[PDB]
Order: C-alpha cells, then sequence, then structure tokens
RNA sequence: CGCGCCGGGCCGUACCCAUAUCCGCAGCAGGUCUCCAAGGUGAACAGCCUCUGGCAUGUUGGAACAAUGUAGGUAAGGGA
RNA sequence: AUUCAAACGAGAACUUUGAAGGCCGAAGUGGAGAAGGGUUCCAUGUGAACAGCAGUUGAACAUGGGUCAGUCGGUCCUGA
C-alpha cells in the first residue's frame, strides 16, 4: 500500500505494516522513536531489555507524570519508562520485517531502522460509570506501525 | 484439562460436596474423557477418583 | 563438576524482618529463591512441595526462623530453554541448629 | 418465574426464537444491503419489556 | 499536620518565609566551642603485649579500653587515636566529621577550665549494659553452663 | 360391607433467587418476601474458634515503606 | 490471604488438578423457594469484540440439547 516514506533504493530495502494494533499509541511512539536509528540487531536486543527493565525508553514528548528511573541517563534524559506490551508488538514486526528481507534476499545481519512511523488507530468505544449517575467514555487508543529497513554496510 | 464437569458429577455420585472429592493428578487424561455419570461410577471403582474423610473435629 | 549438590541453613528470620504480616511466609518463598539463584547461578528454581508445606507449617505470620535445605542442580531435560541447568531446592528436616555448616553432600 | 402463564410462554417463545443471527448465505444476494442482525437483544442488557 | 494560612491575599505569591514540606537532615552545619576532654592514644603493641588502656584514668587505672562491652552500636571497634569531645555533635554513625580550631579567642573561664577525668563508663551501649569489663562481669554472674 | 372392571382432560414445571441471572443506565458496598440450622465457651439464635457445605478476598498485580491522609493503637508529669 | 508443583497450551499472578495455609462459622459466603428475569440451565467449540489487568476461563460468542403429573400448583370457593 501507500507508505509515509518511499525508500530511495527499493532493491536494498524490506517493509512491514501493522494496523489497528491494540496497544497504547504514546507508549509506543516513545519506543519507536528510541529504536529509530540502531541496527537491527541492536534492536531486538534492546527491545527484549526494555521487557526485562534492563534498559529504558525515554519518554521525551508524552512524558506528563512519567516517573524518574537510572537507566534515562543513558539517553541524556531524566524521564524513562519499560512499556512492556510496546516493545513485544513491535518486536514482532521486526521478526516480520526481517522475515522479509530473507524472502527478498537480502543480508540480514546488515538491515538498518531508518523509518519508523506510529500513526493514531480509530478509537474504541467502552464506558466507565461515575457518581450521580453519570457515565463517561473509556476510549483505547490503538495504534498504526509501519516501519522500514534498509540493508547499509 | 479443565476437570469441572466431572467433580461435579462425581460429587453427585458419592452423595458429597465437591469439598470431598479426590481426583487422582497423575491420571488426569483418563478422568478427562469421562462426560457421563456411568462412566464416572466406573472410576469410583478402579479407585481414580476417591471420597476424602471427614476432616476430623474431635471431641475428647 | 556443575551437578552438583549441596546442604544450606537458611537464616529465613533475617531476610524476613520488617515485612508484614500478611506477607511473612510469601516473602520467605521468594527469599529462599533468590537464595538459590545466588548459590546455583540457575534463574531456574524449583522449590519442592514439602518444603513450601515447612515454610507454611506454623501460618502465614510466624515462619520458621532457620531453616536446612538441599540446593541440587540438574541438567535440564526436555522442554527446550535457554535454562539448560535448573536447581531443586529440598527441604531438610533437622532437630537443632547448632554447628550446621555448609556440608558439600554428594551422589 | 417458574409460575407462567401459556400467553407468557409462548410470548417468550418468539423472542428467543428471533435472537439468532442472519444466516450466512443472505448476504450473497444481488440486492443485500444487510450486514448483521441490528434486533438482537441480550437478555443482561435489554429486558424485554413486561 | 499543615499551616492552616500560608500567605495573605494581596502579597499575592506564597513568600519563601513560610513552613512548607521538605527534606529534613542532611543539611551541612558547624557549631563551636565543644570542647575536647581527652586525646586518647590507639592500640599499640609493646614488648610483644599490647596497650589498650584507653579509658584509665588517674583514679580508675583499669585496664580497660575506651570500646564498651559489645563494640560501639553500628560503628565497630576504636583501635586508633580518638578525641573526647563533651556534648552531641552532628551527624549519624560513621559520618566523617570536621575539626576545625577555633575562630574566636577563648578568654572565659569556661573555655579556659582544666578537665581531669575519674571515671569513662565503658558499659554496653546495645541494651541496659551493666558491667563495665568483661572481667568485672565474669567476676559477678560466676561460671556459667557453657564450661 | 368385601372384591373385581373403566377413566381422570387442559396449563405451569429448566435455571438464578443475589457482594454476578431481579431493581437501581453496570458483574453497582444500596434495595428485595420465606424455609431448614452442628460442636465448644456462655444466660444466650451475643461475640470468638471449629465440623458438614461453600469460597478465593470481592473489576488487577509487582516493588518500596517519604510527606499528607483514612482506620486502628500507645504515651512520662499534669488532668479540660 | 495467599503459596508450591503439575497438566493443558503459541502464551499462565488469574484456568484445571493435587498439596499447604486461611476465611464464611448453621441469624452462613451453606441447601431450597416466592416475586422478578426469560434460556441466563447443559454439552461441545472459538478467542474478534465484551467480562474497566489478563484469561487456555465465562452468565460472552457459535452450534446443538434440555422442563414429562388423576395425587405438586393453577383450575374450584369466597374475602376486602
Amino acid at each position: 500500500v501507500r507508505y509515509s516514506l518511499d525508500p530511495e533504493n527499493p532493491t536494498k530495502s524490506c517493509k512491514s505494516r501493522g494496523s489497528n494494533l491494540r496497544v497504547h499509541f504514546k507508549n509506543t511512539r516513545e519506543t519507536a522513536q528510541a529504536i529509530k536509528g540502531m541496527h537491527i540487531r541492536k534492536a531486538t536486543k534492546y527491545l527484549k531489555d526494555v521487557t526485562l527493565k534492563k534498559q529504558c525508553v525515554p519518554f521525551r514528548r508524552y512524558n506528563g507524570g512519567v516517573g524518574r528511573c537510572a537507566q534515562a541517563k543513558q539517553w541524556g534524559w531524566t524521564q524513562g519508562r519499560w512499556p512492556k506490551k510496546s516493545a513485544e508488538f513491535l518486536l514482532h514486526m521486526l521478526k516480520n520485517a526481517e522475515s522479509n528481507a530473507e524472502l527478498k534476499g537480502l543480508d540480514v545481519d546488515s538491515l538498518v531502522i531508518e523509518h519508523i512511523q506510529v500513526n493514531k488507530a480509530p478509537k474504541m468505544r467502552r464506558r466507565t460509570y461515575r457518581a450521580h449517575g453519570r457515565i463517561n467514555p473509556y476510549m483505547s487508543s490503538p495504534c498504526h506501525i509501519e516501519m522500514i529497513l534498509t540493508e547499509k554496510e | 484439562s479443565m476437570l469441572r464437569l466431572q467433580k461435579r458429577l462425581a460429587s453427585s455420585v458419592l452423595r458429597c460436596g465437591k469439598k470431598k472429592v479426590w481426583l487422582d493428578p497423575n491420571e488426569t487424561n483418563e478422568i478427562a474423557n469421562a462426560n457421563s455419570r456411568q462412566q464416572i461410577r466406573k472410576l469410583i471403582k478402579d479407585g481414580l477418583i476417591i471420597r476424602k474423610p471427614v476432616t476430623v473435629h474431635s471431641r475428647a | 563438576n556443575e551437578v552438583v549438590t549441596r546442604e544450606y541453613t537458611i537464616n529465613i528470620h533475617k531476610r524476613i524482618h520488617g515485612v508484614g504480616f500478611k506477607k511473612r511466609a510469601p516473602r520467605a518463598l521468594k527469599e529462599i529463591r533468590k537464595f538459590a539463584m545466588k548459590e546455583m547461578g540457575t534463574p531456574d528454581v524449583r522449590i519442592d512441595t514439602r518444603l513450601n508445606k515447612a515454610v507454611w507449617a506454623k501460618g502465614i505470620r510466624n515462619v520458621p526462623y532457620r531453616i536446612r535445605v538441599r540446593l541440587s542442580r540438574k541438567r535440564n531435560e526436555d522442554e527446550d530453554s535457554p535454562n539448560k541447568l535448573y536447581t531443586l531446592v529440598t527441604y531438610v528436616p533437622v532437630t537443632t541448629f547448632k554447628n550446621l555448616q555448609t556440608v558439600n553432600v554428594d551422589e | 418465574s417458574s409460575h407462567k402463564t401459556f400467553r407468557i410462554k409462548r410470548f417468550l417463545a418468539k423472542k428467543q426464537k428471533q435472537n439468532r443471527p442472519i444466516p450466512q448465505w443472505i448476504w450473497m444476494k444481488t440486492g443485500n444491503k444487510i450486514r448483521y442482525n441490528s434486533k438482537r437483544r441480550h437478555w443482561r442488557r435489554t429486558k424485554l419489556g413486561l | 499536620r499543615k499551616v492552616a494560612c500560608i500567605g495573605a491575599w494581596h502579597p499575592a505569591r506564597v513568600a519563601f518565609s513560610v513552613a512548607r514540606a521538605g527534606q529534613k537532615g542532611y543539611h551541612h552545619r558547624t557549631e563551636i566551642n565543644k570542647k575536647i576532654y581527652k586525646i586518647g592514644q590507639g592500640y599499640l603493641i609493646k614488648d610483644g603485649k599490647l596497650i589498650k588502656n584507653n579509658a584509665s584514668t588517674d583514679y580508675d587505672l583499669s585496664d580497660k579500653s575506651i570500646n564498651p562491652l559489645g563494640g560501639f552500636v553500628h560503628y565497630g571497634e576504636v583501635t586508633n587515636d580518638f578525641v573526647m569531645l563533651k556534648g552531641c555533635v552532628v551527624g549519624t554513625k560513621k559520618r566523617v566529621l570536621t575539626l576545625r580550631k577555633s575562630l574566636l579567642v577563648q578568654t572565659k573561664r569556661r573555655a579556659l577550665e582544666k578537665i581531669d577525668l575519674k571515671f569513662i563508663d565503658t558499659t554496653s551501649k546495645f541494651g541496659h549494659g551493666r558491667f563495665q569489663t568483661v572481667e568485672e562481669k565474669k567476676a559477678f554472674m560466676g561460671p556459667l553452663k557453657k564450661d
């Protein structure tokens, strides 16, 4: 389909897309920004550590109320978190992406994420019950994720 | 598997609450295909499910 | 060499000190599990049911001060995992604890 | 209620046979816009009146 | 456990002189005029035997050291030179302290007072201790079961 | 009075019956009529512990143990 | 007021079994009904949505099943 950014040399690149992924957009945009420029093998290793709380995700933009951690100093930041679900979703998308490189016939151990985008998806509808017999919305904020890897020696 | 049909059926055949029904944990796969009170009574004779004794409330 | 077994005396008292009543016994099962992952450097720690029963013997609040255990590190069998070794912690009934070193039992 | 009248029981019979989803093959018809049954009543949400 | 009125209305800001919650302790402090009662001498070896009678006075003449029974709680045993200061000084146990000479001329008879200690209490601080030494303690208890 | 023979149609019948099947916009600490009722202590259908029966702590866990809370306590000497 | 192990499973703090520790404590968190609900009952299957975390579970969803009377009620009688 129509990707937000087209690779300069499609012969040396593979894509992967996800739609309506029931995972918090704000958490996923932050973990995607940290994974952006790094090599693919460095990415999977990093994302696995986020699930084990050995490396954090610096919450740059959506940081209101986000607590301070000691591992955020590796990013020149103060606030960080370890979004487990958000990491394991786009840990699968990397798995699907490098699977496309295998099918396209690419050297997987030279792939570098260079485009990773997280868009908002249509919101889901639940409701909560408040005092004095009121009903308030309880929306979920899922997301669309599409990334593009490229070989870079 | 999940054995809550059997534990209910066993309690009804033994005329005792399901608090006292003992399903042999080593032989789940044989109790899983009971599905019937007739097959439950066969597991009574084979000793696969037992009616546990009453908890002691000594009056001594 | 790497498949070893040895007795230990865990001082539950000094690893439970401070925690609340409704959590003293459950914390004891965590401090035991942490104890094994220190001596036998294996993440997979399987504690025996009779050891569980020995910790909950006095209820949830009052937990035995010392406890004798047999840490035996074995080869992880099938059910393939990164964990090639696991530690089985077993309970050792003992009358007293005086002069109880960490002996190195063998098989 | 376990004590019912024949009027009521026959009425509840109708509202029970209407609660089924639409058959799969109807939206293979030519001039078919129906996507799903919009009159599905759930016994806990909608209380059937009476 | 609060301050009811923070400030008035028209100085529309809360002032810096109003009490607010926050960090307490671990502040840098300097209190002056702490008199030195005794500059003790550490343990030293001499002719094979060691010398430890630090807390010995000219009136006690006992072989007991400055160390109370069971060592200083949460600190250890003092085997080096020490200084004995009157009253309490800032900080917790093990806390490194800086000892500075006085900035002022000491010309009060309180500051010019000569000190001769008569007794240094080395009973155990790890409880309600009641013995100065171990030699005194077992001489009172007599023999115990573990003998 | 004893025995024998024939007949008895129609409608309801599952389950829940309440810290999740009912009413409160909801799996809502509210509300909603009854039946049966063990042992010990004790005046007792009180409170507390237990057996028969039932349950998983009431729409989540983990790690800490700061301030303010909420709910329990205790306080030298004095005693509103 | 939970804990250990096992089984199933792509996946288990939450399902199931076993063990342990607890609670309800017969004016019950037990066993049955009236009113009301109306298929929620039962079995198999699924895991999109829903069950304010999760779920291999469910009162969700999809297929099928299930309520048997001369004697129990209605029916009959009259009450305000």
